[PDB]
């Protein structure tokens, strides 16, 4: 409580200098490599500029916690709380835009002003609910509070519950789609190899004809995986493959086991030349798209697991415990530093590009 | 060795309904599944090929879908012309094509109970040494009704043949005729001849009988 | 337009032989594999055999293997299904369909164009006329309301028969049932008509059974007892 | 061991609505067909409706079509009959029956006592 007031201006200042420096390097990477910027990137860069705006607002909180009481005016306090609320709402709705963009990209300026502009609307409840109360010998600036409560509840529902269910639907759909695509790809490849071994070790034409049936159904499925020259090299390599299965099913229908096994030995040449080369090409593209989603998943999970308890504490307390207030306050203020940390560990686009900045 | 299992053996719907016919393959057949429509007395017509692509010429109310090895034909809006039989077929290879059991789409109607008449054998037929007794079930919906023959309060089996008229043009009601065939000596050795029917539109079984 | 027609269907004894035809016009047989599909009366479709005129590869179903032989003739653009040792389960309608070759979209359109099919019927019975019997309007059956008459034809072997009522003047209420196949190899049919019982004694009802394979025309009156 | 019980009924205003329920103990409603019949005090046993197995459909008579609606519950092992736009010709005991034949031949043996639905 009173002891906890002593450690947080050291922690918030350390949050301030690392959080300021962490996100300018992101936004100076955004100005040096504008050719490779992306939708997600732009939304992530807007989250970074909201983070350095919060980094500028942090030293006011540092002095206000170091003095033990609020020194500046009420305009400053509701400016600080509105800046924190616009940071939270900007992060939530930019992750909403990222989720929508990645859903419409995988399953299937003028944006940035809208997401920033819409965040002022939901943070307008913070501008009127917060006032400096001089109670119990302490002049502290905390929110306290029928139409205003209805406006707060409607804005809370519309800005939080719809994007959270929208995220937990969309990102699970992305993960399930990517994992089932990899599972279908590997199942088709394992069918094509295992039934080839079955044909090679077979003795009677009943299992040769039955294994080619399973090979033809998997080679027809793997052709649907995929006007480019690489597009013509993929599908024509499967038209040879299914066309060579039909040359062995026709031989196995005549009752020739040894001629069917020799004709299915030529399926190894097409599998090595046309199939295995684009098996690894399609596999490595799926592992890259999984790794990009795993960065976005870690960004969403860090943002909610840090900012949701402080938002629930301030909503419960103002509607109606000393240790949980300062723990939740430093947890949501810690998020300003955790965002460029995640871009430096698993953030492959940021890490390789920032290393080129140090060379230049 | 690849079996297609068309699940609805019969379907009843009115004009404007949306109907769904499902078929299931024994193995994976990729998306090599076609859907055909056959009117009575005519060759089948291709509706859907490659399990989703509607054929060039059929209307756009027909659609297809694939989920694993489960294939689905959907008619969004029924039409008088729609009523017909529909077959699912896998065509994974030239020598491995198999069809489904079929699905007859009928006209939905309010339930009508059959009117049951009994016709004894004539005197002209009795001189030939063979007696046939007819039980007629007139103007009933739905199709599923059963007839049993109780000669001297004893049931019969294997001596009755049933023929059903298909759905009528005007009122769309079926009609059934169960004929029981015996010899001359088998006919004159009994007194009570009855046909008892049960239908879903009948609370009690309807027995029509005579004594000769 | 392009099309396939069929010929050679008809009536043979069991154990006999019959060569069906499938004349394809508008397209060549060297571009399409030709298949023969079978539909029993009252049953579903069943594949029989196919032929690849280009590669010469052919195959049959298990139930027709050894007995059936399919050939192609690109000079006349026809296909032949020679059937030998025709058992009693082979009476059906035979359709001749086409199917494209791998690769591409002609393969994916399976059986796009069909033929009208021919009826092949196998039976040991010979042509005879029907026996016509009166199913009389029994007076106790719904007295005072509406009653039913019938003409039952019992033993005629060739299936298409025609029953008219009162020389075509009676149409409202007549049900002519499909012919069922008896255990003696011949077909039995019934034609019933629902009239109202106030006009039973006044109006007269005569059924006319019309049978051209035997050239038999029977006009039998039906009267209440 | 198969018993059947129905609920609902009573006095309904003209143009009103009702929802009867029928549940059987000792036998599963699923894999079976479930029928609803009428009996007026002066008339014979009339047919109202029938519900088939799952999505096979529901059929009604010529006097209750559109107004009546049958719903099934295989998990709860019961059926519901919803009546809308009532008329004083409907005052009847509503019996509930089980079709023993899976091919819907119409074997009605498991009858019930039924509930009385009267108008005004
Ligand atoms: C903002 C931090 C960082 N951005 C990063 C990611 N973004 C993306 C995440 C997921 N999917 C995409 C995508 O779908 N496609 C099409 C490329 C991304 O772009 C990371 O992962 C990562 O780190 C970055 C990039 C730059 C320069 C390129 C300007 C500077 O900082
Ligand atoms: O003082 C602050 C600090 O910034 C927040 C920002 N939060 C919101 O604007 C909204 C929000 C979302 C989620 C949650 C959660 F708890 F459920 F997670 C709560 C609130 C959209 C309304 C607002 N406040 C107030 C609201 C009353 C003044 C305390
Ligand atoms: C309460 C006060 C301090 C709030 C201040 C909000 C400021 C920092 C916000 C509000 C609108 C924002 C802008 C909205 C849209 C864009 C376009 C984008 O392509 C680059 C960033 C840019 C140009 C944003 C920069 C930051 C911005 C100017």
């Amino acid at each position: 409580r009173q002891f906890s007031r002593a450690f947080v201006p050291i922690a918030y200042s350390l949050i301030c200098v690392f959080g300021l420096l962490g996100n300018i390097l992101v936004v100076i990477t955004f100005a040096f490599y504008k050719k490779a910027r992306s939708m997600t990137d732009v939304y992530l860069a807007n989250m970074a500029i909201a983070d350095i705006l919060f980094a500028l607002t942090l030293p006011f909180w540092a002095v206000s916690h170091a003095t033990g009481a609020w020194v500046f005016s009420n305009a400053t306090c509701k400016l600080l709380k509105g800046i924190y609320a616009i940071n939270f709402n900007c992060g939530m709705w930019l992750l909403t835009c990222i989720a929508m963009d990645r859903y419409i990209a995988i399953v299937q300026k003028i944006i940035c002003l809208v997401v920033w502009g819409l965040s002022v609307i939901i943070s307008s409840s913070t501008f009127v609910f917060n006032q400096k109360y001089n109670t119990q010998g302490s002049d502290v600036c905390e929110p306290k509070y029928r139409w205003k409560l209805l406006m707060l509840g409607l804005e809370l529902l519309f800005g939080f519950f719809i994007p959270l269910m929208f995220m937990i639907f969309c990102y699970t759909a992305i993960v399930k789609t990517l994992r089932r695509q990899l599972a279908d790809l590997e199942d088709n490849w394992e069918t094509l190899n295992d039934n080839l071994k079955v044909i090679e070790k077979a003795d009677n034409a009943a299992q040769v004809k039955d294994a080619l049936t399973k090979m033809r159904a998997a080679a027809l499925d793997a052709q649907k995986a995929t006007d480019s020259p690489e597009m013509k090299d993929f599908r024509h390599g499967f038209d040879i493959l299914v066309g060579q299965i039909d040359d062995a099913l026709k031989l196995a229908n005549e009752g020739k086991v040894k001629e069917a096994q020799a004709a299915a030995e030529q399926l190894k040449t097409t599998r090595n030349a046309y199939i295995q080369k684009y098996l690894e090409r399609a596999r490595s593209t799926l592992q890259k798209e999984v790794k990009a989603i795993r960065v976005i998943i870690a960004v969403v999970l860090v943002f909610l697991a840090c900012q949701i308890p402080h938002n629930m504490v301030l909503l419960v307390t103002a509607a109606n415990i000393a240790y949980t207030k300062t723990v939740t306050e430093v947890l949501a203020f810690l998020h300003c530093c955790l965002n460029p940390v995640l871009y430096a560990f698993i953030g492959q686009k940021f890490r390789n590009y920032f290393l080129k900045i140090l060379k230049d | 060795d690849i079996q297609m299992t068309q699940s609805p053996s019969s379907l009843s719907a009115s004009v404007g309904d949306r109907v769904t016919i499902t078929c299931r393959a024994s193995q994976s057949v990729s998306s090599a599944v076609a859907w055909y429509q056959q009117k009575p007395g005519k060759a089948p017509k291709l509706l859907i090929y490659s399990a989703s692509s509607l054929y060039s010429g059929v209307p756009s109310r027909f659609s297809g879908s694939r989920s694993g090895t489960d294939f689905t034909l959907t008619i969004s809006s029924l039409q008088p012309e729609d009523f017909a039989t529909y077959y699912c077929q896998q065509y994974l290879y030239y020598s491995l094509v198999t069809f489904g059991q079929g699905t007859k789409v009928e006209i939905k109607r309010t339930v009508a109970a059959p009117s049951v008449f009994i016709f004894p054998p004539s005197d002209s037929q009795l001189k030939s040494g063979t007696a046939s007794v007819v039980c007629l079930l007139n103007n009933f919906y739905p199709r599923e009704a059963k007839v049993q023959w109780k000669v001297d309060n004893a049931l019969q089996s294997g001596n009755s043949q049933e023929s059903v008229t298909e759905q009528d043009s005007k009122d769309s009601t079926y009609s059934l005729s169960s004929t029981l065939t015996l010899s001359k000596a088998d006919y004159e050795k009994h007194k009570v001849y009855a046909c008892e029917v049960t239908h879903q539109g009948l609370s009690s079984p309807v027995t029509k009988s005579f004594n000769r | 337009e392009v099309q396939l027609v069929e010929s050679g269907g008809g009536l043979v004894q069991p154990g006999g032989s019959l060569r069906l035809s499938c004349a394809a016009s508008g397209f060549n047989v060297v571009d399409f594999s030709l298949h023969w599909v079978r539909q029993a009366p009252g049953k579903g479709l069943e594949w029989v055999a196919y032929i690849s005129s280009s590669s010469g590869s052919t195959s049959y179903a298990d139930s027709v293997k050894g007995r059936f032989t399919i050939s192609a003739d690109t000079s006349k653009n026809t296909a032949y299904l020679q059937m030998n040792s025709l058992r009693a389960e082979d009476t059906a309608v035979y359709y001749c369909a086409r199917w494209g070759y791998w690769p591409g979209e002609p393969w994916w359109k399976a059986f796009d164009y069909w033929g009208q099919g021919t009826l092949v019927t196998v039976s040991s019975a010979s042509t005879k006329g029907p026996s016509v019997f009166p199913l009389a309007p029994s007076s106790k059956s719904t007295s005072g309301g509406t009653a039913a008459l019938g003409c039952l034809v019992k033993d005629y072997f060739p299936e298409p028969v025609t029953v008219s009522w009162n020389s075509g003047a009676l149409t409202s209420g007549v049900h002519t049932f499909p012919a069922v196949l008896q255990s003696s190899g011949l077909y039995s049919l019934s034609s019933v008509v629902t009239v109202p019982s106030s006009s039973l004694g006044t109006q007269t009802y005569i059924c006319n059974v019309n049978h051209k394979p035997s050239n038999t025309k029977v006009d039998k009156k039906v009267e209440p007892k | 061991q198969v018993q059947l019980q129905e609920s609902g009924g009573g006095l309904v205003q003209p143009g009103g609505s009702l929802r009867l329920s029928c549940a059987a103990s000792g036998r599963t409603i699923s894999r079976y067909a479930m029928s609803w019949f009428r009996q007026a005090p002066g008339k014979e046993r009339e047919f109202v409706a029938v519900a088939r197995r799952s999505g096979d459909g529901a059929f009604y008579a010529d006097s209750v079509q559109g107004r009546f609606t049958v719903s099934r519950d295989d998990a709860k092992n019961t059926v519901y009959l919803q009546m809308n736009s009532l008329k004083p010709e409907d005052t009847a005991v509503y019996y509930c029956a089980i079709d023993s034949d899976t091919f819907y031949s119409g074997s009605y043996d498991y009858w019930g006592q039924g509930t009385q639905v009267t108008v005004s």
